RNA sequence: AAUUAUUAAUCUUGAACGAGGAAUGCCUAGUAAGCAUGAUUCAUCAGAUUGUGCUGACUACGUCCCUGCCCUUUGUACACA
């Protein structure tokens, strides 16, 4: 219900059956690997609701 | 016809070889013809593995592994892509 | 010294979110007297983020076939709506519309991923540009469907939708749709 | 679910419709909703109240939107 | 040459239809959609076609899941395939 903000550092690739998901690496200052819906750029900011979780590599 | 020199298995200087049973479909296959795979796996993945470390006594814990030694028949093996169909010249490439 | 509609300033308005700041534009080139600019905003990937925020709103009121291309009518509908928002709950009408944009979009969703051949409805995160697009779209449809076959005019419904959205009350079409998306996403991951 | 708006002003309803003058926002849709009168009536009472300067214009009117407010 | 009413003009009458099930089409910019108009056929008849302009959005900046076509390897008792 409360947000946490992270900074995107680079896009890695696109996942999903129809290619509608984006694989990124983000820093809050630990590093995490997250999976994003919608157009993104390096330097964007994401509001993460669940903190301790990741996505598998591609 | 006669598409393989060894006939699809490795038997020489013998009459009969006892069979085993497929790990996936239960079929009977002679031992010298099944494909053998020996897998060393982990109990849990790397994320749930470090949750067990910090909930543990002994302050230095090593999770045990698993040893399986699965065996398969030709049909139940190439449908799961442990083994693929190759070209005529590549069929001879071992190890 | 430039006002919107010659009445409202946007020289003291802030975002106060720090995530949508770079995505919605009230700044040097976006300061216009009237929301009619014949710009070319869909030629690159992100030039949509430089269009003035109020012009994006008027671009969405011309929907359902019967009203395609009627840009001047949409400018009038929004202009009178901003007047009502000022008359009751006396504040800067554009500041209220900024608050609605920041609260009307979901922060996460769910999508089908076949990672291991098995497909789940595993959840994902939403990008700031996607959040802004959703907020504008959800507000307009709520006002549009509220006024069909009703006494209240299109401009009165729009003003009531914007105030309720920025107040987090669950009487707006936007907030209850946002919560329905996030409830499913929470359930799935 | 039918509306049954009245199409004129009764003797009893005559005094009640004039309090509307003391309203934050004044528009035919709001007048008709509070007093259960037509919209053609709601325009008639605004024109009467506006000419005698009991109601203040909020901005320049249009032929499709006619909001007003109390004088103060 | 107007009856089976060519087409236009005036006064009356005032039906279904409250956004449409299973299915399915075309579209990424002055484009979709909305709006009209020139020309063809033409003694007289456009709800059609072929052009032209006016007002002018939302959404993506991808993918091989569905449908097609192409390439490589593999199997065939098919070659009217
Ligand atoms: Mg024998
Ligand atoms: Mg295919």
């Amino acid at each position: 219900e409360k947000s946490k903000l992270a900074k995107v550092e680079k896009v890695l690739g696109r996942t999903g059956s129809r290619g509608g998901v984006i694989q990124v690496r983000a820093q809050f200052g630990r590093f995490l690997i997250r999976n994003v819906k919608g157009p993104v750029r390096e330097g964007d900011i994401l509001a993460l609701l669940e903190t301790e979780r990741e996505a598998r590599r591609l | 016809p006669k598409k393989r020199r060894n006939g699809g298995r490795s038997k020489h200087n013998r009459g009969h070889v006892n069979p085993l049973r497929c790990s996936n479909c239960g079929r009977c296959v002679p031992k010298d013809k099944a494909i053998k795979r020996f897998n060393i796996r982990n109990i849990v993945d790397t994320s749930a593995q470090r949750d067990i470390k910090e909930a543990s006594v002994y302050s230095t814990f090593q999770l045990p592994k698993l040893y399986i030694k699965q065996c398969y028949c030709v049909s139940c093996a190439i449908h799961s892509r442990f083994v693929r169909v190759r070209s005529r010249e590549q069929r001879r490439v071992r190890k | 010294d430039i006002k919107l509609f010659k009445k409202w300033s946007y020289e003291e308005i802030n975002i106060a979110d720090l995530s949508l700041v770079d995505c919605i534009a009230v700044s040097q080139k976006a300061c216009v007297y009237t929301p009619h600019t014949a710009g070319r905003y869909q030629k690159k990937r992100f030039r949509k983020a430089l269009c003035p925020i109020v012009e994006r709103l008027v671009n969405s009121m011309m929907m359902h076939g019967r009203n395609n291309g009627k840009k001047l009518k949409a400018i009038r509908i929004v202009a009178y709506a901003f007047e009502i928002i000022h008359l009751m709950t006396g504040e800067n009408p554009l500041q209220v519309f900024v608050n609605a944009v920041q609260k009307g979009g979901p922060r996460e969703d769910s999508t089908r991923i076949g990672s291991a051949g098995v497909v789940r409805r595993q959840a994902v995160d939403v990008s700031p540009l996607r959040r802004v697009n959703q907020a504008i779209y959800l507000i307009c449809t709520g006002a549009r469907n509220a006024a069909f076959r009703n006494i209240k005019s299109i401009s009165e419904c729009l003003a009531e939708e914007i105030i309720n959205c920025a107040n987090e009350s669950s009487s707006s079409y936007a907030i209850k749709k946002k919560d329905e998306i996030e409830r499913v996403a929470k359930a799935n991951r | 679910e039918k509306l049954n708006h009245a199409v004129f002003i009764d003797k009893s309803l005559h005094s009640k419709i004039l309090e509307c003058k003391n309203m934050k926002v004044i528009t035919p849709s709001a007048i008709a909703e509070k007093y259960k009168v037509n919209l053609s009536v709601a325009r008639a009472v605004i024109n009467h109240l506006a000419d005698k300067k009991l109601i203040a214009e909020v901005c320049v009117q249009s032929h499709s939107q006619k909001l007003y407010t109390k004088v103060a």
